[PDB]
Parts: C-alpha cells; sequence; structure tokens
C-alpha cells in the first residue's frame, strides 16, 4: 500500500517511469519515517537536496531518471496517519499499540511496553521505531500523567522500548527455524496418521483465539 | 540456342541456353493507369509491364497474372511473354525454342494453354515445360536430394533419387512470398503503418527483403526483441519518411514455420521437407537428408538454412548428417537449371516440335512432360 501510494506519486507528477519495482526500490533506498508531515514539507522548501535522483532502466532496456520528493516521508507516513490510504482504516499506529497493551491484563502492561519487537520488511524504514516509540511513549505518559495529577502522587512511569535488531527482516523465518530446532517439535506437528483419520478438520480449530466447544 | 524462361509467380526470369545468369529479370507484373490523363502527348501508354509498371506505379493499380504458380490472367500473361522476348531479350521467338517452368501438383489446364499460347501465338519452333525443382536439381550438379523450392506463390518439396523423381512424395504449399508480403502488411499496421495500394505492397516486399530474417529459435528472439532496442532496424520510404521495426522482422518469416500465423493448417516448410522423405522409400532417406537443396527468393531470408538444419535435425535419427544446401545464387537457381538442361546435347529429342502439336493438339504436353 506504501508503493502503491509512492507510484500513484510518481504518476501525478507524470515522472518518466511509475511501474511497480520502481516505487518498490524508491521505498527501499529513499523512503523514511519523519516527525511531522507539515514541517517536512516546509524542510523541502527550506533545504534544496532533500529533492533526490533516481535512475531506473526501463522493461523495454534503456535509461530514464526519476525526481524523487516528498513521497520520501509522506508514503511511510502511511503507518502513523492510515487516513492517507485508506477510507475504511482509521486509527495510526502508535494509538493500534496502545489499544493492544490497554486491552491486554493489567500485570503484563509493562512488559509489553517494555519489548516492542519489530517485524517484517516494511518496518525497516529509517526512523520507524523512533518514530512509534516517541508517540508510543506520548500516549502513555500522558495517561500515567492523568492518573498522577487526579491522585496527588508521581508514578514509577514505564519505558516505553521499540525494539529494532539483526534479525528484523526475516523474524518470522527466524523464529520458525529456532522452534523447528527444539527436541519437542514433532509432538505440536499433525502427523499424517492424525490426517489418515479427521482429514483436514484437524487444522481447521482456531490457535490463537479462543474457541467455543 | 533456345530460350529459357522461368515463369515465376512474382519474378520473370528469361534468357538464353548455355549463359551463367537470366539475361532479364523484372517483375511478373501488368500495370494500368487508375486517374485521369489530362494530358496529351508526353509517351503515355494504356498499360505497362515488369520495370516501366514497377517504376510507374504511383499512377498504376499493379496485378499480376500468377496466382500461387496458376496463370489465372492470360491475356496480361501474353503481354508479359512478348514484354519478354521482344523488349527485354530482343529476340523473334519464331526462330527459338522454348524451355518453360512451373510448379508440380498444378492445374492441368495451365500446361494446355501455355503450350497453346506458345505455339499458336509466338510460332516457337519447339518448347518443354519442366518442373521447377528439377530444374533446381541441375543447378546443384546433383542427381539425388529433396529440393525445397519457395517462389513469390507456391513453396515445394520433390525428392530425387539418382534421377528418379518419387511423384507420391511431392509436397506443395500455396504459401510463399506474397503471402509473407501481405502477412508484413498485416502486422505494419499494429506498428501504425498503412500500406493498402498494390504499389504500397511493393514497398512492403521490398522492407520484407532488405530488413526480415529468420529467428534460429522464434520464443528466445520474441523475448529478446521485448527487451532490446538492439533489435530494432529503419527503412526510408520513397517519401523520405523513415519507419521503424522490431519483432516484426522475424514474425513475417516465421510463417514459413507456422503457417497458422496466416490462419492455414498447413505443416511448416521442416514439417512438410521431414513428411516428404518419410514418404520415401527407406534406403533413399540417408541421402535426402545430406541433400536438402534450397532454392526461389523466399529461401533467401539471413538465418533460413540455419533454423532449416536446426528443425530438421530435431525431426530426424540423431545418427545422420542433416544437410541443407543453400547456393549464394539460388535466387536463379531454377533458370540455372533449365539453361543445363537445354544445353545438354541428349534433351533435343525430348523438346514438343511443332510438328507434334500441329497433329496431337495442347493435350501433347502431358505425355512428352513430367
Ligand atoms: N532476399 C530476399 N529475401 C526475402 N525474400 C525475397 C528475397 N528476394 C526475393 N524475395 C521474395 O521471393 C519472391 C521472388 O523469388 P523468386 O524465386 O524469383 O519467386 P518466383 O519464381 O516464384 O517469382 C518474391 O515473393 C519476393 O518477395
Ligand atoms: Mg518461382
Amino acid at each position: 500500500d506504501v508503493t502503491y501510494f509512492v507510484q500513484s506519486l510518481l504518476r501525478d507528477r507524470n515522472e518518466p517511469d511509475s511501474s511497480l519495482k520502481t516505487a518498490e526500490r524508491i521505498k527501499e533506498e529513499c523512503c523514511y519515517v519523519c516527525p511531522d508531515i507539515v514541517k517536512e514539507f516546509s524542510r523541502f522548501d527550506r533545504e534544496p537536496d532533500r529533492y533526490l535522483k533516481y535512475a531506473s532502466e526501463s522493461i523495454t532496456g534503456h535509461s530514464t531518471t526519476i525526481d524523487v520528493g516528498f513521497e520520501r516521508f509522506l508514503a511511510p507516513e502511511i503507518f502513523f496517519n492510515p487516513e492517507i490510504a485508506s477510507s475504511d482504516f482509521l486509527t495510526p499506529l502508535p494509538e493500534l499499540v496502545d489499544n493492544v497493551v490497554q486491552s491486554s491484563p493489567i500485570d503484563v502492561r509493562k512488559g509489553l511496553y517494555k519489548n516492542i519487537v519489530l517485524s517484517g520488511g516494511s518496518t525497516l524504514f529509517k526512523n520507524f521505531g523512533n518514530r512509534l516509540q516517541r508517540d508510543l511513549k506520548r500516549i502513555v505518559d500522558e495517561r500515567i500523567h492523568r492518573s498522577e495529577m487526579l491522585s496527588g502522587a508521581k508514578s514509577g512511569g514505564v519505558d516505553v522500548n521499540v525494539i529494532s535488531h539483526k534479525r528484523q527482516r526475516n523474524a518470522v523465518w527466524f523464529g520458525g527455524s529456532l522452534l523447528a530446532q527444539t527436541p519437542e517439535f514433532g509432538s505440536y506437528c499433525h502427523t499424517k496418521a492424525d490426517y489418515e483419520e479427521y482429514g483436514a478438520s484437524i487444522a481447521r480449530r482456531y490457535q490463537i483465539f479462543g474457541n467455543s466447544l | 540456342t533456345a530460350l529459357v524462361c522461368d515463369n515465376g509467380s512474382g519474378l520473370v526470369k528469361a534468357g538464353f541456353a548455355g549463359d551463367d545468369a537470366p539475361r532479364a529479370v523484372f517483375p511478373s507484373i501488368v500495370g494500368r493507369p487508375r486517374h485521369q490523363g489530362v494530358m496529351v502527348g508526353m509517351g503515355q501508354k494504356d498499360s505497362y509491364v515488369g520495370d516501366e509498371a514497377q517504376s510507374k506505379r504511383g499512377i498504376l493499380t499493379l496485378k499480376y497474372p500468377i496466382e500461387h504458380g496458376i496463370i489465372t490472367n492470360w491475356d496480361d500473361m501474353e503481354k508479359i511473354w512478348h514484354h519478354t522476348f521482344y523488349n527485354e531479350l530482343r529476340v523473334a521467338p519464331e526462330e527459338h525454342p522454348t524451355l518453360l517452368t512451373e510448379a508440380p501438383l498444378n492445374p492441368k489446364a495451365n500446361r494446355e494453354k501455355m503450350t497453346q499460347i506458345m505455339f499458336e501465338t509466338f510460332n516457337v519452333p519447339a518448347m518443354y515445360v519442366a518442373i521447377q525443382a528439377v530444374l533446381s536439381l541441375y543447378a546443384s550438379g546433383r542427381t539425388t536430394g529433396i529440393v525445397l523450392d519457395s517462389g513469390d506463390g507456391v513453396t515445394h518439396n520433390v525428392p530425387i533419387y539418382e534421377g528418379y523423381a518419387l511423384p507420391h512424395a511431392i509436397m506443395r504449399l500455396d504459401l510463399a512470398g506474397r503471402d509473407l508480403t501481405d502477412y508484413l502488411m498485416k502486422i505494419l499496421t499494429e506498428r501504425g503503418y498503412s500500406f493498402v495500394t498494390t504499389a504500397e505492397r511493393e514497398i512492403v516486399r521490398d522492407i520484407k527483403e532488405k530488413l526480415c530474417y529468420v529467428a534460429l529459435d522464434f520464443e528466445n528472439e520474441m523475448a529478446t526483441a521485448a527487451s532490446s532496442s538492439s533489435l530494432e532496424k529503419s527503412y526510408e520510404l520513397p517519401d523520405g519518411q523513415v519507419i521503424t521495426i522490431g519483432n516484426e522482422r522475424f514474425r513475417c518469416p516465421e510463417t514459413l514455420f507456422q503457417p497458422s500465423f496466416i490462419g492455414m493448417e498447413s505443416a511448416g516448410i521442416h514439417e512438410t521437407t521431414y513428411n516428404s522423405i518419410m514418404k520415401c522409400d527407406i534406403d533413399i532417406r540417408k541421402d535426402l537428408y545430406a541433400n536438402n537443396v534450397m532454392s526461389g527468393g523466399t529461401t533467401m531470408y539471413p538465418g533460413i538454412a540455419d533454423r532449416m538444419q536446426k528443425e530438421i535435425t530435431a525431426l530426424a535419427p540423431s545418427t545422420m548428417k542433416i544437410k541443407i544446401i543453400a547456393p549464394p545464387e539460388r535466387k536463379y537457381s531454377v533458370w540455372i537449371g533449365g539453361s543445363i538442361l537445354a544445353s545438354l546435347s541428349t534433351f533435343q529429342q525430348m523438346w514438343i516440335t511443332k510438328q507434334e502439336y500441329d497433329e496431337a493438339g495442347p493435350s501433347i504436353v502431358h505425355r512428352k512432360c513430367f
């Protein structure tokens, strides 16, 4: 969806190339997460080398050059303002992570904020974990201070830590590898002997959610 | 001296026996004016033939009196033969015997009218009608071979072994350089170029023979053309407009290997060559594979001998050499072969003399010629 947004902005400027691979490569290389898009639009007036030039080769095998502009910051903003991307989803990622931890049981909330692990390729934007941490720390401390101001006593607070790590790009595969190495692993699998008795219904029940029956 | 006239569907090749190339090569065309002749004097005629029709073509409706090796317009064919003898060779046809040519599996009426016109209007003393691909084997200097001949109107395979043709194994395909020219007119429209007058068909015929070639692997050349500028070449129209063209350079000739490009059900020229060898007796096939002789202008594409060798090596069993024989003069080899046959000291009993025509009528030709 951030590629379709980059592609749509190249296409609005009528740039020489707006193929999907060129919009993808402009995310991986040119895009980053800013603090605030009206300040960053203003920085693209104040400082001239904020606009990059990207060299792309066409499907029929010739060179092109693309000016890359405000999509550098406005396209990663899709996570922090999803009203840019969609009519149907509205809650920004720092508020959405707050809703996960505040719906979760009270005794685990420090642990869930103390270790916010990032995963999957689309978390790799420059400054992404820092924008998530600062905006979630703002939400969390404003909620704690509403309580300190009613009670007349300072809290211990909570540390919000967003964690970017060397295996973040493929964390699901590296976890799957680490968990399948366990001596017990073959006992958690469906065996084909289970499938010979019960068929594909053996896999139907939800693992993650609470089931009725 | 005898005359040799190879009545091609697209070009006349004509000359004398014992010469090493045709004296006359010109379009097998009659043109008539299609516009208002407002100006008196100035050298006009009601009709034009060959190179005159080709030079004046902007003002003429051109047509060929030959369709698929059959004469469809005899009054225009008389004008082409008259131009051949009196204008282009500059001979009285009453003084010289004439060797003519046709494709195998033609209508018998084609050969009857062609012998009748030659005795009864050109007053020729003696004449003969050879099979074009039997003449191409004389030019090659061979007694055995399978000859793929493809001209303007027909493609045909005739296998010959030790001087005997196998008439049941002869294959004919009414697809050659006219069908490739018309398919190039079709696919030039998808690049945005419209060619529709019979004069514009002659421009596309010239684009075909300066720019088209046979791809050794078609599906790899399609991928190469879809991903490169290096395939593309340019041509100057008579207008000084420059066209540019790409995969259409090898899609046009690939119709010989895929006749379904023009909506034909036929097998390709590699399959009909192999089917013709496989209709022959099992002992002769080894020497036919080693002597695949190519002839006529539709065999002149760059890379066609190499694709033909690749494809027939993929049909045949791997233990014997497939050799495609593609002379640099193969565009004239039917006429060269007629010059040899009419010059051979053993052939002078085989002419139809007018004395035989005077008692038998035009049906004489079916018992004097193969
Ligand atoms: N160099 C060439 N490359 C491709 N096509 C050619 C070439 N030279 C001639 N042709 C084509 O072959 C035909 C002329 O060859 P020719 O053997 O003289 O045919 P025909 O005897 O039947 O008149 C025409 O259809 C012409 O378009
Ligand atoms: Mg011919």
